[PDB]
């Protein structure tokens, strides 16, 4: 689909995310061409998942605390597709503020930006 | 680091 | 122009920014569907322009200090376009780190995302 861009309405989609640590779950994710990597909430993961420490650069500078990296790939299915996006690793928001489909995932579903 | 981008 | 999305290559554009406090300058800016509003480096504004306190939420959480809000509109012209984007307000990076074209600007471009 074609998603218009509007400051007042964030471009979000429903996605089914399988972390391979518990059953696949539905999230609402922000479509973000400014994210190098996809971010999913830590709430998706079972209690004893090994997640790696990582740094992430965002608006207010570098954060060491907020994000971990998955050890296993994450599979993501978008509304009308059976074929999953498979990301070798993705960021995990330890604060559960963010679900963001970034350019890693958008690349796999051949998503583009179009400016007339 | 990966960059991830801005909300008000 | 179609802009393919690739985690390894940030989607950037050259943009001429007119803060109306100084001579316009052309900068390289990130095209960022996950940005509520556009961000301009504080280095593009004259020393001692009035700038408003503001809070911004990003990957490291909320910052009170890092960004100001402009007092005057900011006009932005893209390659090969005469008509400016006119932003009532936008964010100002006091750390000179970021130039980000957000959905406020993208809406005026009539830019869209396309997921096949």
């Amino acid at each position: 689909p074609v998603i218009p861009l509007d400051p007042a309405r964030r471009p979000v989609i429903k996605a089914q995310v399988d972390t391979q640590t518990s059953h696949p779950k539905t999230i609402e994710a922000l479509l973000d061409t400014g994210a190098d990597m996809t971010v999913i909430p830590i709430a998706l993961f079972s209690s004893n998942t090994p997640l790696k420490n990582t740094s992430v650069l965002g608006a207010g500078g570098q954060t060491q605390d907020h994000f971990k990296l998955t050890s296993l790939p994450v599979l993501i299915r978008l509304p009308f597709r059976t074929t999953p996006i498979v990301l070798t690793s993705c960021l995990v928001d330890t604060k559960n503020n963010w679900a963001i489909i970034g350019r890693d995932a958008l690349q796999q579903c051949q998503g583009v930006l179009y400016l007339p | 680091a990966p960059q991830v981008x801005v909300m008000h």
